[PDB]
RNA sequence: GUCUACGGCCAUACCACCCUGAACGCGCCCGAUCUCGUCUGAUCUCGGAAGCUAAGCAGGGUCGGGCCUGGUUAGUACUUGGAUGGGAGACCGCCUGGGAAUACCGGGUGCUGUAGGCUU
RNA sequence: CGUUCAUAGCGACGUCGCUUUUUGAUCCUUCGAUGUCGGCUCUUCCUAUCAUUGUGAAGCAGAAUUCACCAAGCGUUGGAU
RNA sequence: GAAACCUCCCGUGGAGCAGAAGGGCAAAAGCUCGCUUGAUCUUGAUUUUCAGUACGAAUACAGACCGUGAAAGCGGGGCCU
RNA sequence: UAUCCGGUAAAGCGAAUGAUUAGAGGUCUUGGGGCCGAAACGAUCUCAACCUAUUCUCAAACUUUAAAUGGGUAAGAAGCCCGGCUCGCUGGCGUGAGCCGGGCGUGGAAUGGAGUGCCUAGUGGGCCACUUUUGGUAAGCAGAACUGGCGCUGCGGGAUGAACCGAACGCCGGGUUAAGGCGCCCGAUGCCGACGCUCAUCAGACCCCAGAAAAGGUGUUGGUUGAUAUAGACAGCAGGACGGUGGCCAUGGAAGUCGGAAUCCGCUAAGGAGUGUGUAACAACUCACCUGCCGAAUCAACUAGCCCUGAAAAUGGAUGGCGCU
RNA sequence: CGCAAUGAAGGUGAAGGCCGGCGCGCUCGCCGGCCGAGGUGGGAUCCCGAGGCCUCUCCAGUCCGCCGAGGGCGCACCACC
């Protein structure tokens, strides 16, 4: 008899994709790959991220890619984005990138070419630099769900500022007794 | 049909099995509770920071080149 | 099932020692705690404004503010399963300084003077502690005299 | 009087099993790596370590191995943590792999670090899994009882060297 | 305390020295025990017993086995005890026969156990002394003291009951 | 050597009685016009400076009490962990480490910070 | 106490036990039910022996007797309320 | 007069501090005077019960307007529970 | 390794609080009762409370002391050390805080990959053992603490068995063990095992556990302490047991003898102002000191081992059984 | 439904910085230019890279790697301002 706990031996994370689409597969094949037999750390954490959930691969802004490689240094590179490119119509002047992504919505596809843009896909960016050599690897803002506005410390918690499931917001949809000091108390 | 009234008696078993952690000690802890005349002031001190900043610039600039003469003297 | 009151308990614990009545003499009151004093409460009978509750004394902690008279003082209470760093506000005549610290200032003095020198030497020192080792070999002279024997004496009744 | 030193370094064999344990014991019995019944580690005394072995003296049988004691544990069983995984010393080229950045590049080299217990001790003997012993031959006195009081537990000194026999 | 056959150790130690005593006085005893790791063990409840010394405050300086001097002489040995009864402590001098001072306190402890159920760990030996002809109070020990001993074997019962289990023999007890 | 003013730690500094105190201080001391306050110039407040160390104060003394600190008490009482140890129980012994408290007997009996005197 | 004499028979103040033919405690079992008092009838066991056999004791002269031992073989009844 | 009032001495609190008890308290936290309304207006923080929700009770601040004191200060109810 | 916290065990009561024994000492106070006093701190006692040293014995809701086990912190890069700026705070100047900019690396042992977020079921009758512990005469009773069990769990041992001891299970071969054993049931002593103890007309025979105490016993075995005796004892038989003396108190009779204060001398070889028997009371009898014989050890009081008495239940019966010396 | 909240409501409704000038730069008011979602610590990852490390010789010497001390841009996310 041997003291151990068994409890946390399996770890959870995941190994495949769990979607079943063939083209996200063979981007595996690809990269498993890669992962296995260069030394690149990007083709590692790419391979990773193929495995994850919408959820955990959330669309990375047009405004947001531009204002990442705005930044001072990274110029003349390659954006990398497992999840998709979208639009912002509250940007304007668009520059000239270069872009990875699993998928770009239209309008922020028109908009990156008009500017001189090049667009590739993962099979390309592997071919292109297969050590990931000369890449910003970004992503979306995982907390971005409004999921999350009702994750914490509980609401009627003092200084907890969890938005609350609530039928309808309104004058008389909570709001009373714990919230003003007038009814009750307040958290 | 009267219970058992109180106990502690697995308690400290079902405590241990997730740890007793200790709490996230992190650096930069917030300023929440602090005697607010202090931080009516240093809320206003970090307001003119940027006020006395070509003086500080300056003042590095001649630090840096008289490190860079006391290097030089040495090498 | 007990009473829930503030106080419970503390007849010994909040009571002056000994011989240790009265005024609460004076450099107690001033001598100064900044931000980030390490600092063990130690409620006082004499002073009962700012008492601290009877779970705190005894427990040390880091000094987070300072007002007038009286120190806001995190420390970790352990309630059940989980350790609240939490934070109450002592007057001061409930708290020392706790040394537990300066001992390690101490050290990392002596080191950084064992560092600068040794440095120029080139010979390099033992900063890191070590516990107490196996005693050594060595003799021992029983010089000129012999051992003395020990026999065990014979049991008698006094009582 | 010739008072030679007091030992450096001692073997600890786990002598009951991993039923009904107290909590302060078993986690120390978890920091000397004896967590199955009969397993043994190399340890470095001093004031903290003997303490240590005092809080579990009834779960373990210990004490100052001879050199070919320490021979005939490395040799027949001995086993190196390499990437976490129980591999045998089958060849230096293991040794080396781990511990060759210390100056300890063979079984030979590894055996006179444990034993004269070097600087580099902590990371020769942490290498070393910890030794599976079989069940002692013949049989013990008695596991519940002290040594002293005729059992088998505590510190035997020089006798950790017969059990280490009947038992390697 | 257990047994086997005991043998004698001597065993000096010192409680080790200080600043304030520098060189301290050594304590010497006779201390019989199956071996040195109980003998040292029993050396330090002696003395823990006697002076304020504890194995943690001293360092034993010599523990070793004591070889009788006249192995193949018989001898006569008086021996001094302390035992715990179920009710009090007692004292005892008894007093047995042999060829050597082990010998003759494991012959003790064996007698101990068997005339006053005492066991080991409740026994303390004070002295023991070989002794003359003469200052010998146990008669179970003086009628072996003569010149010309003699005596039968009477009813000399067998064992090898095994060697022949069965056999048409009924065996013989005189010689 | 020592004092005064403000002190820190608060009896090794307290209490009792006894002796001795140069100089400067500190006092007692002599007054109630004014300030101030009393039934009362006792205290308090104020203006003094003839006396005196009697007292306070200091320093010392006592096979002094007290306090402070060692020994002893005692590896005793107690005690962490151990056993298919004992014992009808009550309780006890061992192993493993930790370890006190009176009575009794010694020694000690304020140290010192800042500012200013005096012994020139 | 027993004239006298602690102990033939007793036995205060104290103390140590056994017993489950008293009553309590307790609530383990049974609430998809174990028929709830007494008497009648019948068998068997126990002994903590009333009698009967064999015996030790006496404050046993005899008679009557209580005290104790072996001992449960055999008995231990008829009625009024 | 054992007890009225006055006076001298000793007095570590053996009294008193609304109430139970515990703690605390002596040029006070007691008693006696003088002046008073901090038991007033207003944000948050924290403690205690705790789920670490409420209530009550409390702690430190901060901003007003006052009280009192030569002043330093203390005071937003009751020395603390 | 440093450093704080503590008021339980113990200890203490010639330290507080409360309890409480005894005598010394004290007209402290004063008394109430006396005796000798008219009365008198006069003399003599006395008991009340108080006090001066001592003294006996105590405390969950007392304590000057004060453990063990125990609870915090700390043991570095979020750390040190320089340079300069910001402030409506604080202030003789200075603080204190917040900012920039440089300069320096393993800072006790042992072990281990960490962190973090979402959904979330069952559960919310418990019980048992060590130790601690409250109520109760106690309980296989009721109630807490601490750890570990059982519940959820098989397996070896404990004959049998929730929970004891050992040990925790994928399916199998070889080896070795634990706790337990080894007459036969039943694997193993079919050892030329070692040394003792003990005979029971109720023997005894293994944690939990299924059963006995006080008190006895020249039963036997050990101790301890004291004797004794050649100035030849010790028992075993044989010879005397007196006088001063109806001693004194007690008369109801106690000249040794219901009881009690006494309690010595003579003769002495030596006999107690008497161990008992018994007497109304004597008497009479009986119980040292010494010899005669015999011929070496003798005898007392404790103590602890086994054994025995103490020891009584109902179907016939259980060291598990057979049995065992 | 989502892309905006907050207030009981009448309603209001997410930008800041810098520079130069003009009003007294008054840490307030008005006029021109530039940048445009702030900053600290940690951050997978990219980027630069002294320097090795050899090549069958003594040096020259572009090509290719391997490592890389040191230094940077820093996603997400967290804590703080
Ligand atoms: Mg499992
Ligand atoms: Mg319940
Ligand atoms: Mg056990
Ligand atoms: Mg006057
Ligand atoms: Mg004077
Ligand atoms: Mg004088
Ligand atoms: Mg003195
Ligand atoms: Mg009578
Ligand atoms: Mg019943
Ligand atoms: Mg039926
Ligand atoms: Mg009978
Ligand atoms: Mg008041
Ligand atoms: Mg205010
Ligand atoms: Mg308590
Ligand atoms: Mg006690
Ligand atoms: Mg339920
Ligand atoms: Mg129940
Ligand atoms: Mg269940
Ligand atoms: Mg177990």
């Amino acid at each position: 008899g041997v003291d151990i706990r068994h409890n946390k031996d399996r770890k959870v994370r995941r190994k495949e994709p769990k979607s079943q689409d063939i083209y996200l597969r063979l981007l595996v094949k690809l990269y498993r790959f890669l992962a296995r037999r260069t030394n690149s750390t990007f083709n590692q954490v790419v391979l990773k991220r193929l495995f994850m959930s919408r959820t955990n691969r959330p669309p990375l802004s047009l405004s947001r890619m531009i204002r990442k490689m705005k930044l001072p240094g990274r110029e003349g590179k390659t954006a990398v984005v497992v999840g998709t490119i979208t639009d912002d119509v509250r940007v304007q002047e668009v520059p000239k990138l270069k872009v990875c992504a699993l998928r770009v919505s239209s309008r922020a596809r028109s908009r990156i070419l008009k500017a001189g843009g090049k667009i590739l896909t993962f099979d390309q960016l592997a071919l292109d630099s297969p050590k990931g050599c000369g890449t910003v690897l970004l992503s979306g803002p995982r907390k971005g769900r409004e999921v999350y506005r009702h994750f914490g410390k509980a609401p009627g918690t003092p200084h907890s500022h969890t938005k609350p499931y609530v039928r309808s917001k309104g004058r008389k949809f909570e709001r009373a007794r714990g919230r003003r000091a007038s009814r009750g108390y307040k958290n | 049909a009267k219970s058992k009234n109180h106990t502690t008696h697995n308690q400290s078993r079902k405590w241990h099995r997730n740890g007793i952690k200790k709490p996230r000690s992190q650096r930069y802890e917030s300023l929440k509770g602090v005697d607010p005349k202090f931080l009516r002031n240093m809320r206003f001190a970090k307001k003119h920071n940027k006020k006395g900043l070509k003086k500080m610039q300056a003042n590095n600039a001649k630090a840096m080149a008289a490190r860079a003469e006391a290097i030089k003297a040495l090498v | 099932t007990n009473t829930k009151g503030k106080r419970r308990g503390t007849r010994y614990m909040f009571s002056r020692p000994f011989r240790k009545h009265g005024v609460v003499p004076l450099a107690t009151y001033m001598r100064i705690y900044k931000k980030g004093d390490i600092v063990d409460i130690k409620g006082m009978g004499t002073v009962q404004k700012g008492m601290p509750h009877k779970c705190y004394h005894g427990k040390t902690g880091r000094v987070y503010n300072v007002t007038q008279h009286a120190v806001g003082i995190v420390v970790n209470k352990q309630v059940k399963g989980k350790i609240l760093a939490k934070r109450i506000n002592v007057r001061i005549e409930h708290i020392k300084h706790s040394k537990s610290r300066d001992s390690f200032l101490k050290r990392v003095k002596e080191n950084d003077q064992k560092k600068k020198e040794a440095k120029e030497k080139g010979t390099w020192v033992q900063l890191k502690r070590q516990p107490a080792p196996p005693r050594e070999a060595h003799f021992v002279r029983t010089n000129g005299k012999e051992p003395e024997l020990l026999e065990p004496i014979p049991y008698e009744f006094m009582a | 009087f010739y008072v030679p030193a007091e030992p450096k370094l001692a073997f600890v064999i786990r002598i009951r099993g991993i039923n009904g344990v107290s909590p302060k014991v078993r986690k120390v019995l978890q920091l000397l790596r004896l967590r199955q019944i009969f397993n043994g580690t190399f340890v470095k005394l001093n004031k903290a370590s003997i303490n240590m072995l005092r809080i579990v003296e009834p779960y373990i049988a210990w004490g100052y191995p001879n050199l070919k004691s320490v021979n005939e544990l490395i040799y027949k069983r001995g086993y190196g943590k390499i990437n976490k995984k129980r591999i045998a010393l089958t060849d230096n080229a293991l040794i080396a792999r781990s511990l060759g950045k210390y100056g300890i590049i063979c079984m030979e080299d590894l055996i006179h670090e444990i034993y004269t217990v070097g600087k580099r001790f902590k990371e020769a003997n942490n290498f070393l899994w910890p030794f599976k012993l079989s069940s002692p031959r013949g049989g013990m006195k008695k596991k519940t009882t002290h040594f002293v009081e005729g059992e088998d537990a505590g510190n035997r000194e020089d006798q950790i060297n017969r059990l280490i026999r009947r038992m390697n | 305390k257990a047994s086997g056959t005991l043998r004698e150790y001597k065993v000096v130690g010192r409680c080790l020295p200080t600043p304030k005593c520098r060189t301290p006085p050594l304590y010497r005893m006779r201390i019989f025990a199956p071996n040195h790791v109980v003998a040292k063990s029993r050396f330090w409840y002696f003395v823990s017993q006697l002076k304020k010394m504890k194995k943690s405050s001293g360092e034993i300086v010599y523990c070793g086995q004591v070889f009788e001097k006249s192995p193949l002489r018989v001898k006569n040995f008086g021996i001094w005890l302390r035992y715990d009864s179920r009710s009090g402590t007692h004292n005892m001098y008894r007093e047995y026969r042999d060829l050597t001072t082990a010998g003759a306190v494991t012959q003790c402890y064996r007698d101990m156990g068997a005339r006053h159920r005492a066991r080991a760990h409740s026994i303390q030996i004070m002295k023991v002394e070989e002794i003359a002809a003469s200052k010998c109070r146990r008669p179970a020990v003086k009628q072996f003291h003569d010149s010309k001993i003699k005596f039968p074997l009477p009813h000399r019962v067998l064992r090898r009951q095994h060697k022949p289990r069965f056999t048409t023999k009924r065996p013989n007890t005189f010689f």
